[PDB]
């Protein structure tokens, strides 16, 4: 039995062997003695086409403004597929909504929509607002370049007072993000993380919770996500931290090494039926951390340098909103790649390689993908140099008794053996186990 | 200045039962407010005795 | 010794093997060395036939109005089988009663009954009420479509003031449900869960518990119950959560997968002698989570697409109230199905499959059920394709030494073996163990 | 070595094998390596014959009214064998006494005694009183049928004021029991349990402790006892609960199954030298839960359908007071029954069954019980059908080397073996261990 | 609501050090009483200054 | 008499989460001070109303 | 499988064997079954040439004065390479900055820069200031030789009042250091550590936290750093302590031995991708404690008696600021040395010594380093006397299957065997394991 990489571990420092997990994530199961399996992420299909440019943010609340959607395609605002106006700003888009009023921030200005028209919100001193949030009946706006944050009127976001502001005393530099945790605001600056709580006093509505700050400030705007009564944020050292009694670095050495090579990082949310993926997106990667299994994985899109689905299921190049359905990425090819290997203290002959996986589940009876092809390649020098791809079939529809066997391979030595498996068919795929030199029995499979 | 409430997910006690810095300082603030307010009440009583006679 | 499925794990993603548990639940026992035994759920027997329509709610409190039978059939209210009037509303029915007043809410309006006449309760602004509860001498009513709740006067549910109102600040959308935990009201909205307590003040009766909220919401009204000084609620992500310092997802991947396939979810309660079942009911399934054993089981009714028993022991089609009695389901049959299997590394021969179970306990001596038949069906491709059912006899009345055995089941290769056992006789059933290739026989039996 | 049933586990649902323990309880010991032994309860001996009807309650306090005992016989109060008056009420009898006054409640009215005469206490509105108690210098009386509890004056139970009442706001139905836990009253209603604390304020002497209520109510009056800074009470679902941070169900499935078959349940207390038994008494059973060992046992009386001794060592078809002494029940026969069994995967040959127990400790030299007889029977169908009793002798006085052995038991197949041992002598008895196929070879025993 | 005492056999801290609902809400009541009575003392000071100004 | 403060190396909680004698009694003292101070404030209000009446 | 030293342990007392770790640190990994590997530190490459003397402090805050570089080369202040003025000498340099004010202290006086000119700040009584920090809107300064510390006005560093001071009562000697932890100042003196918190009162802004002090003082000024929600300091007994409810000694016996032999100690912090090194620097050594792995390593620069990089990544005798890249230490040689071995009870024959390390990853193809040389040197008398270095090749570029193995080491005896491996090439290096008497296999490597 070979142990596969349960999490994406690609550490280029030290030339350590890499175990990349592409479009596959570990999920606990009860039907297997091992208890865990590798399952494929669902493909992306077009839920709706809105706008022309990249989607900067999608907002959808059933109880807000009749449940209509709000999408910031490029620099315009669209509601129910109808353009409302032009939005100025180049940063990440933040939404803050109440029963009848919606506020949109793009990095420099605040815009208000109440179901009638879109109007620019007059801000004190005409300053730029990094992002806008809502908490305990108030609207919180972070002024760009300063450590002071303003709060609007009670259930009113179009009236901002110059004296209605509070300053993060312990932070001598500008704030960058806000997260509403436990109904209270949490401020992420470049140097510290501050906890504030509502007071119920109209004069001073929010007060800072003393003796609790984290010196690992946020890296940039939009790098904090609130999940499961906690939050995950990218620190100033390009390290992902989770909120606890003392913050813990949930990102291993490989994740931090990959992040350090990227200039822009964005932390957002991906939702599967029971899986919550904290997705960190860089220039050329998009790595998702699953909190249910506490494990990292990598999402990739075929033919592109980065995953198509961005924050809020928005395409990063076109105006397509994506949703998880089927196993075809935009009707194309979905790639699932993983590695299984072992370290050997001496010579080891490999006669069979069995891949206990799912078979005979193809929805296509004819065509190119009637018999899907899964390829394997072997390496002895810790994955540095690889052999040719040898491909087998997962069996046609109904061939549930299919053996995924790659038998007769040669000798492996001190560095160890590493086999890479890749599947590029738009059908379901699940990996249960990988074994070497199994028993040869059978019954007319 | 304002007396803070206890957070749901923040532990006020360590592993061995000792109180952490945050809870210790919160208790210090609460007790200091107690002493200050009691002193204010005593001053109110004393000056009320002074002024109960003043107006009469 | 084969390992059977202690819980219902039917996950179709990745074509994982399924271990359905129909009408059977795991219970701890002291007699055997394993300490776990599968027991049959008791059958449903009619207790009262009231109303020519589906039963929406049943109320019984001995100290309230003399302990009368207050039930709600289609557009109808019944007291001890006597109609009181017509109730308007198409949502779940909620009751709130004190010594001499009973308030019923069907999702549209509030109806008051004092033992003499059934009246409609006037509400501020003539709005609609989603849920009505009682807490610390006050009657709480959630306004439909808004995040506001109104509290009545002291012990008077017919008097509601337009100023007696409170708003859930942490959640800007509308509230959906309310439970009473430890005598205090807990409010479930679409985006947050709020804790409130009665702070003894007549002008302000309830105040929120600061710094204690859950970022998860509630799927819909009626999806929250309370058993062990704690509450279970279906989150906005179709995941069942248990109350704790940090809510825990007590629903596994298969349960959430089945829930996501249903457009309507309802959480209610079932009571067995010691077992507390939190029952999540969809359009085509009914999964009961056992509080004592922390395991999921499936309840089905023969000839129906869903379990007949709904909330408060009420039938979903006819005005019949059910009560766990015997095993006969409405005078019909009761299906008890389970699976026992194993994963194999190579070839394996199954000479004998023995089922250590309940035998010789049939109350019938002359009918077709004088000797019940239990059918076993074997599969080699992880349950995808099955063989023909083979029947065994559980023994006549008094045959306590009957052996349930299947012989010469063949050879099972790599993917593993899976045997499904189904027993559809209206007599008591119990499964202790499943053994493979056991020792040979002893004395005469 | 055979593992005998350490606790009474008789579950008739599923026809599980039963291991009933009659008049025997598990006690930890240091003499033997196994650590635990089975000890027989002492017999019932004369202590006082008071009245004619059943003893509904016995009160004894040295510092109260000179230490004279107060016994409630059929409709009659007695002190030192002298009747004091006819008491009204068919409910459970409750006593509340201070150094100069005793209050007796029979479920309908309160009676006061002070060493001179017995009188009826004038209660507000002449309402029926469920039960009375004493706490922190006050007398508490629960109004029958309502959720009202009244408190008397300071150290005086003859003066009750109508306005001196308090309510359980979180409980809209009637209260049923009170327990004085840690100087403070705890109220058990039909649907909730409330914690109250004494206050130094004389206008309001008791205040409810907020945020600590158990929704598991009480079955009926007299179903709550207090042991070792905790309390045990029967819930509304006929489940025995022990007070903790969260109430814990100390009754397994068998106890609740037996309880549900009984209409009336009474929870009272029995005391051995170190063993504090919380005894649940039903229509046809009496089962004691041991505090020290956290295990259940059955108490039985020969020739009767239930244990002869009830609450406060009182009888039900007689007026004799019973005390624990010797090993003869009313000078008659004391029965000790237990079972030792094992589950087998195949055939097993039992040649010798040894019972390491008490031998040669009979107090009688002549007579019928000079050589006590212990009988054993065997069952191969998990106790459904038994063989003929085979009797051995425990040895005469002084035969401390006597061996309790049964030879040539035979062969036992798949379902397992179960041996039931019964002794019915008024002599002492204790079981140390049961062994199967022991080693031969002794020394002139 | 009268401020409650701490019970001997009742835990106010969970396994991981967090405070439970009962202790959290009890601390909330205590702090609320602090703020309310401090506001009452401030109002007493203000109205007493007014009394000194206007009456004497 | 004086309200003590929590010590750094002194545990206020037991192994199972229950409070010990020291912390229980300290909280008792704090809450008793709260109630006494509130009663003093109520007496201040009553006597101040009486003072207003008598000076008027 | 030989066990190598995971941390620098050089204890000269008792002539214990020494296990130095030079330019290598333990890093946890997931690819290897052993979990941990030895990773090389990155080489120093010049980033900016500022001044003509040793760097005393480097300040770079994006939100302060436009994110300019403030460097203290010797006794001069430089802004982005432009001289600003002359600063006082001997004492270590401390910075405290806000959005428009920057205070620099050098142990004698305070200098203020507001973006226009550098002005000396007049201190009360003309006393000397040792340390300057910023906390909660105030500027804190330590007067030299006294136990009192002064605080300035709100957001103003040039306004210091003689009456705005607070004294540490529990420490009768002078204070030496300040650490801003959790937004509050912590004062380190020669005899105690004081915790102070901001109370928000304008007249008295800071108050001490009673009953929270550490009896261990600080060795000197600049020996305290803050990281990971805690702080590290050097006690008066030259032992490194971590902040905790009870401070722990993270320095072992060897670390204290090295510290005691030096007269000057400086504690600073170094950052690698995920590694936070608390670096303690003496006169002839520079050790680093890893936060993530809790292990001590040693950093050295070739040709110099101590590590080149001082506090704030500045050179110790030249005006060069360093950065970590390419393992080419200033264009020279980066030495990596470590020791493996084991103790033996008797004779032991070593025939092969294999090193699982980096192979074929050199970026040089025409230079003397096309093939790097790693030298092993063996010892039998616990490392006291050593043999001749024997060199092996790590392989040319692309040779990923190179075997780094010695041959026929010989007989070793009771004291044990100790092998020292040293590589001095400017290439990446990593050690996974050291194996003794490995299996003799292979395939055309």
């Amino acid at each position: 039995d070979l142990a596969y990489g349960t999490g994406a571990y690609a550490r280029t420092r030290g030339n350590l062997p890499e175990l990349p997990l592409v479009n596959l994530f570990v999920e606990a199961t009860r039907s297997d003695q091992r208890g865990v399996v590798l399952q494929s992420r669902k493909g992306l299909v077009e839920d709706a086409e809105v706008g022309t440019g990249p989607i900067r943010g999608v907002f959808r609340k059933d109880g807000v403004l009749g449940g209509a959607e709000f999408v910031v395609s490029d620099d315009e605002l669209y509601e129910d597929g109808v353009s409302l106006g032009t939005i100025n700003g180049t940063g990440p888009v933040s939404f803050a909504a109440i029963e009848d009023e919606l506020l949109v921030c793009a990095g420099e200005s605040i815009w208000s929509y109440d179901g009638t028209t879109l109007d620019e919100v007059t801000f004190p001193d005409g300053a730029d607002v990094t992002k806008v949030a809502y908490s305990s009946g108030y609207f919180i706006a972070l002024r760009a370049g300063t450590g002071q944050w303003y709060f609007s009127a009670l259930y009113d976001g179009t009236s901002w007072d110059g004296l209605d502001f509070a300053t993060a005393e312990s932070e001598p530099d500008a704030l960058l993000d806000i997260v509403v945790l436990d109904g209270n605001p949490v401020f992420f600056g470049t140097q510290s993380v501050e906890f504030w709580s509502a007071t119920g006093d109209p004069d001073i509505p929010f007060a800072p919770i003393q003796n609790r700050t984290f010196e690992q400030g946020i890296f940039a705007t939009g790098c904090a996500v609130a999940i499961d009564n906690s939050f995950f944020w990218v620190g100033a050292d390009k390290i992902v931290y989770r909120n606890d009694a003392v913050p813990v670095a949930v990102a291993d050495d490989g994740i931090v090494e990959r992040a350090t090579g990227s200039t822009d990082l964005r932390l957002f949310l991906l939702i599967d039926e029971r899986h919550k993926f904290v997705c960190l997106r860089g220039d050329t990667f998009t790595m998702a951390f699953d909190i249910t299994t506490n494990e990292w994985c990598e999402f990739q899109s075929y033919g592109r340098t980065n995953f198509r689905c961005g924050p809020d299921m928005g395409d990063d190049e076109t105006g397509i909103i994506w949703r998880f359905e089927g196993y075809s990425d935009n009707g194309g090819v979905l790639e699932r790649r993983f590695r299984a290997g072992a370290t050997l203290p001496g010579p080891f002959r490999v006669n069979r390689l069995r891949l206990i996986c799912e078979v005979g589940t193809t929805p296509n009876l004819s065509g190119e993908y009637a018999d899907p092809v899964i390829e394997m390649r072997a390496s002895d020098d810790a994955g540095n140099t690889w052999g040719i791809w040898e491909g087998e079939t997962l069996g046609a529809q109904g061939n549930y008794r299919q053996r995924v066997e790659w038998r007769a391979l040669g000798l492996f030595d001190d560095p160890g053996m590493l086999f890479e498996h890749r599947m590029t068919a738009p059908v379901s795929f699940r990996v249960t186990a990988v074994t070497v030199n199994g028993e040869l029995g059978g019954r007319s499979r | 200045l304002r007396l803070d409430r206890l957070q749901r997910g923040v532990p006020i006690v360590d592993g061995q039962g000792r109180p952490n810095t945050q809870y210790q300082n919160l208790w210090q603030r609460t007790v200091k407010a107690l002493e200050a307010d009691s002193a204010a009440t005593a001053d109110i009583l004393q000056e009320l005795a002074d002024q109960l006679a003043l107006i009469v």
